[PDB]
């Protein structure tokens, strides 16, 4: 999409429609005539573009109006109205921009942001941005939360986020330009290769594959037209689907194999009832005959009665003849419709052992996407949020994706290695009691307006609690927090003295054994410039190759290269490193997911934020004082760093328009 | 509206395979079953049948007769009218045997017989005795 359209397309707002969101700040437009609602669209749409086609300057209302022409820059307090609401909601001047307006001398409010991941520091930036005093709380001793990124010499490789997951309407690729981000697009291209180290032909990869996705509509077919989504009284999940629907395929496989047979059966059956005949047949000839030649043997010349004999049984054997060579030649039609099904036969299998190794591994792919046994994720809605992927190719960050964290943090007051213990919220105020990381007993104490939340959801989840809050969260927050699903993947990072595989080819599979084990470093990217293999652990391999030592794990990698390149050509590995997100303490795991008996609802619970009762009873109903922000809080775009971030811009935004009111809604 | 092709999904077929927790493994050991049982009574009656195709071992060529070629005729000798009478009693009404007895004779002529000599032949009590056996 190009021109207007496109920049709210690259917005991810539709360019012809008002949202809910600008209904709400301009009730007055969107009921009002359609002519006023094109006019405010278009000011929507040009200014989104202006900001769009340079993201490293600030763009003010002086240089949007400038740029607009007649009839639309006619109104000025439309357009004043128009950029203010952008400039607040974070679809323009977010990021990384030199001003023009140099800040406010002092700040207004106080707010406490606890937390450095993306979503933390895209909040704190335009918060600061919006003249308040924010500090960050941060339990690590470095930023960017699940954007790690392992530095040593030249070996730059992320144990976190590696991937931007295509441009087309992703707020990174704004910040991209503002920060210089390499980013390499990978080649689709995946060749799979067995235990035994052969490749997997081309002709089996294509089959399975192209199973493997029908598989995936079965089960959507499942779901929203066969309502198949209880069983037992508790919610399907997709893997219970997806055996449902293999179970049923080879069920089929047999359904026919027998109605084949039964074809056979009742053929053999009409041959038999005609070969009883034919014998028969053959024996009311043998004595007919028999017959006749003692009839023909009387000699000449004979009475009429013994002349009319011989021709009576000449006759009647030559009929019987008829019948028996009409009964030899419907015997010899069954006896070639019996061949022609014994040559036909349907298939003997709905996949074989090393078929289903090689689509168990297109399932450890499912589990490391949504990083999490398929046994857990919802079959309704774990792919809830597939109406929003961007388009193009993915991209990954050649020079490590820490760079984005650290360059959002430039500016920002960051407590590093304050690890928060407890928040308070009252009517009147939030205290915010953190501890040192390194020694205990040294306490801190922070006293704000606000407290934005953004603790990983696997923190949020912790028994007992890692944060406790007081009071303490509602139940309707809590069971969403119990609900979700809190996933894990690790990484392996593999750093050698030279590249040993196809430089060509940025990922590569290794198919498991069993089932089981389908997620133990079942694939391996070659991303960097420098010679790094990376390899994952999806599935339920993830939660127990964390209880294995760093070696033994690096042996299975240098073993399973080994197989596929052979012993020679493997050298051991310079620098190893060996993620471990659920034993994280700042994190008990990696992104979230669409638990079974969850939805995409509970993320909007996740962002609602929390009002306490009021000081003195009686008291006028008060301000929202904690507010939550990160990965699980973003429903049309979870488990992402663009969701992060574009989570930190909704909080940043709405604590803003609550403790510096909006005048943009007259 | 319907599944992707060759997917096999009908509401009686998934209720039948989750009713419990083995009741995928049982329905399709019902029909592991329910085919090594057709399996070997095809091999059973393929050898029945194998047995019954030794016993037709050279058909019925010893048991031909050759065909006789004779060109037709019009006049009844009374040697032809006498096998008349017999295939009559023999047979009654299949006028195509009763041609093939007397050999020179079609199909038209018989008919005709049945009510030119109908009388004097006494046609008439020669098909009651046939109907009786
Ligand atoms: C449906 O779609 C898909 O499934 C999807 C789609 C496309 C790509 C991806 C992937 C998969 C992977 O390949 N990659 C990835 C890999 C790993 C290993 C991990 C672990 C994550 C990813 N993420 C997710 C992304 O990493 C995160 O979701 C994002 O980073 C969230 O950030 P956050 O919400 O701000 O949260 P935080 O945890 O960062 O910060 C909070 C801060 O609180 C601090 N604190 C804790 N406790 C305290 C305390 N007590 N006091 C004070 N501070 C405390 C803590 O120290 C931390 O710093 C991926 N996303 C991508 O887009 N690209 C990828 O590439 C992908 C998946």
């Amino acid at each position: 999409p190009s021109g207007v359209e496109g920049a709210a397309f690259q917005s991810r707002l539709p360019h012809d429609r008002m949202t809910s969101q600008e209904a709400a700040c301009f009730p007055d437009i969107i009921s009002g005539p359609q002519q006023t609602q094109k006019v405010f669209l278009f000011i929507r749409n040009r200014t989104l573009q202006l900001w769009l086609d340079n993201p490293k300057i600030q763009l003010t209302f002086e240089a949007t109006l400038q740029q607009l022409e007649a009839p639309y820059n006619s109104d000025t307090v439309l357009v004043h109205r128009v950029h203010s609401y952008l400039e607040r909601h974070g679809l323009i001047n977010f990021g990384i921009y030199k001003r023009i307006k140099p800040l406010p001398t002092k700040k207004t409010g106080k707010v406490i942001i606890i937390g450095s991941g993306v979503s933390g520091l895209a909040a704190a930036r335009q918060l600061q941005s919006f003249g308040m005093d924010v500090t960050l709380l941060e339990a690590r001793d470095r930023v960017g939360g699940r954007v790690a990124t392992f530095r040593k010499g030249n070996y730059v490789a992320d144990l976190g986020a590696m991937v931007v997951t295509g441009l087309g309407g992703n707020p990174m690729a704004v910040v991209s330009k503002q920060v210089n981000m390499e980013l390499a697009k990978i080649k689709q291209k995946c060749p799979l290769y067995e235990a035994n180290g052969q490749a997997v032909p081309k002709e089996k990869d294509e089959m399975v594959e192209q199973e493997f996705n029908r598989l995936l509509e079965a089960t959507s077919y499942l779901s929203h037209q066969l309502d198949f989504n209880v069983l037992n009284n508790k919610p399907v999940s997709l893997g219970q689907a997806l055996e449902v629907v293999i179970q049923l395929q080879e069920k089929h496989v047999k359904d026919e194999q027998i109605e084949h047979w039964k074809k056979i059966v009742k053929t053999q059956e009409e041959l038999k009832e005609l070969l009883n005949k034919m014998v028969n047949l053959k024996e009311k000839i043998k004595e007919l005959h028999q017959q006749y030649k003692e009839a023909s043997e009387v000699k000449p010349p004979r009475d009429i009665t013994a002349e009319f004999l011989v021709k009576s049984k000449h006759r009647d054997l030559t009929a019987l003849c008829k019948e028996y060579d009409e009964l030899a030649e419907t015997q010899g039609k069954l006896e070639e419709k019996l061949q022609e099904l014994e040559a036909n036969p349907p298939s003997d299998v709905y996949l074989s052992s090393r078929d289903r190794q090689i689509l168990d591994w297109h399932f450890a792919n499912l589990e490391f996407a949504n990083a999490t046994p398929l046994s857990t994720l919802s079959l309704k809605h774990w792919d809830q949020d597939d109406d929003f992927e961007f388009t193009g190719s993915h991209l990954t960050v050649r020079n490590g994706y820490s760079c984005v964290p650290v360059a959002l943090a430039e500016g920002l007051d960051i407590k590093l290695n304050t690890a928060v213990r407890q928040v308070r919220y009252t009517a009147s105020g939030c205290e915010v009691i953190a501890v040192n990381t390194r020694s205990t007993s040294q306490t801190f104490i922070y006293k704000c307006d606000a407290v934005l939340c953004t603790l990983p959801l696997g923190v949020l989840k912790q028994q007992p609690p890692a944060v406790q809050f007081v009071p303490p969260l509602p139940e309707w927050k809590t069971s969403a927090v119990q609900r979700m699903g809190f996933g894990n993947l690790n990484k392996v990072v593999l750093c050698f003295d030279r590249v040993f595989w196809d430089p060509s080819v940025n990922l590569f599979g290794h198919v498991g054994s069993t089932t089981a084990s389908r997620g133990e470093l079942f694939l391996f990217w070659n991303l960097y410039k420098a010679p790094i293999l990376l390899a994952l652990v999806a599935g339920e391999a993830a939660g127990i190759m964390e209880n294995i030592s760093d070696d033994v794990i690096v042996g299975r990698c240098l073993a399973i290269l080994k197989g596929i390149f052979g012993s020679s050509a493997v050298p051991q590995p310079k620098e190893t490193v060996v993620s471990r997100w659920r034993a994280d303490p700042w994190a008990r795991g990696s992104y979230s997911y669409v638990a079974a008996g969850s939805s995409g609802n509970d993320y909007d619970l996740m962002a609602q934020p929390i009002t306490p009762g009021p000081s003195i009873p009686g008291a006028p109903q008060p301000i929202p004082r904690l507010f939550f922000a990160g990965e699980h809080t973003i429903r049309n775009y979870p488990a992402t760093v663009h969701g992060a971030l574009l989570s930190g811009l909704r909080e940043a935004g709405r604590i803003a328009d609550q403790f510096l009111g909006a005048m943009y809604t007259l | 509206r319907k599944p992707p092709k060759g997917m096999f999904l009908s509401q009686e077929d998934v209720e039948a395979v989750s009713a419990n927790a083995t009741a995928a493994t049982t329905v399709l050991r019902q029909l592991d079953m329910e085919l090594v049982s057709v399996k070997r009574q095809i091999q059973n009656i393929k050898q029945t049948n194998s047995a019954l195709k030794e016993k037709l071992d050279g058909g019925i060529e010893p048991y031909r007769l050759p065909e006789v070629i004779q060109k037709c005729n019009a006049r009844w000798t009374t040697e032809e009218q006498l096998l008349a009478v017999q295939a009559i009693r023999k047979y009654g009404r299949d006028f195509q045997a009763i041609s093939d007895v007397i050999g020179n004779k079609s199909v038209v002529q018989v008919k005709n017989f049945f009510v030119n000599y109908r009388r004097r032949f006494n046609i008439d009590e020669v098909l009651q005795e046939w109907e009786a056996e």
